[PDB]
């Protein structure tokens, strides 16, 4: 099956996961607003 | 610009450590700031900690047990700030 061949590509499941640190990444920022304390500098 | 940024929720029962909910630089460190600041959440200057938070501490879970001591005097400082 060439359905296998497509799921299966690594070049299309690697800009899948570079989209998900993003992602995931601004995720992260979205959750600032619960913080209690901003540590810095 | 400007280096390092930690966001931390204290715990949902008040005897539990604080966890992470974020952490970044730069642009990421200043763009934390900028939602805090925008949102009034706290935001304390202690270089040393910023660093060492932002080194070990993992994103969604505890702080580690070396920066307790120190994240608990970031407490009493937020303590503080509730009086004026
Ligand atoms: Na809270
Ligand atoms: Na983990
Ligand atoms: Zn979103
Ligand atoms: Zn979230």
């Amino acid at each position: 099956d060439e359905f296998k061949e497509s799921e299966g590509d690594p070049h299309v499941k690697g800009k899948i996961r570079q989209m998900q640190r993003a992602a995931a990444q601004r995720r992260m920022m979205e959750d600032v607003p619960k913080a209690d304390v901003i540590v810095t500098n | 610009p400007t280096h390092y940024s930690v966001a931390l929720q204290y715990d949902e029962n008040k005897m539990s450590a604080p966890k992470v909910v974020a952490k970044g630089a730069g642009l990421i460190a200043l763009r934390i700031r900028e939602i805090g600041a925008e949102h009034r959440v706290p935001t304390l200057e202690a270089p040393p900690l910023a660093r060492a938070l932002y080194r070990h501490a993992e994103i969604g879970q505890q702080i580690p047990g070396q920066l307790y001591a120190a994240v608990a005097e970031v407490l009493a400082w937020v303590w503080q700030l509730k009086r004026w």
